[PDB]
């Protein structure tokens, strides 16, 4: 609309978008550590056995 | 946008007080008994 609303609402979505990119890049950055436990517990039989 | 510049204002005036400080874990904590300090002869029940 040219008003301060329609510009600031666009700023609202971009800084909203700025959080989601930092979120899912952190997802695979930690998700690698998750999978390493699942490949070490696919192997590793118990100690008494 | 990782806004953390909310405030950085004063770091105000400081003094030196006899208090009771111990070390539990990595957290350094006060100790205080409130009988003789604030509830001396006051006839109000201590909570």
């Amino acid at each position: 609309d040219g008003t301060g609303i329609s510009l600031h609402r666009q700023l609202r979505a971009i800084q909203q978008l700025a959080r989601n990119v930092q979120a899912v890049l952190g997802a695979f950055e930690r998700g690698t550590a998750d999978q390493m436990l699942h490949v070490l517990l696919e192997k590793a039989p118990p100690l008494a056995l | 946008n990782r806004e953390t510049l909310d405030e950085l204002e004063s770091a105000p005036q400081t003094t030196r007080v006899r208090a009771d400080l111990v070390a539990i874990g990595d957290r350094l904590v006060f100790l205080e008994a409130l009988e003789r300090r604030i509830y001396a002869a006051t006839n109000v029940p201590y909570p």
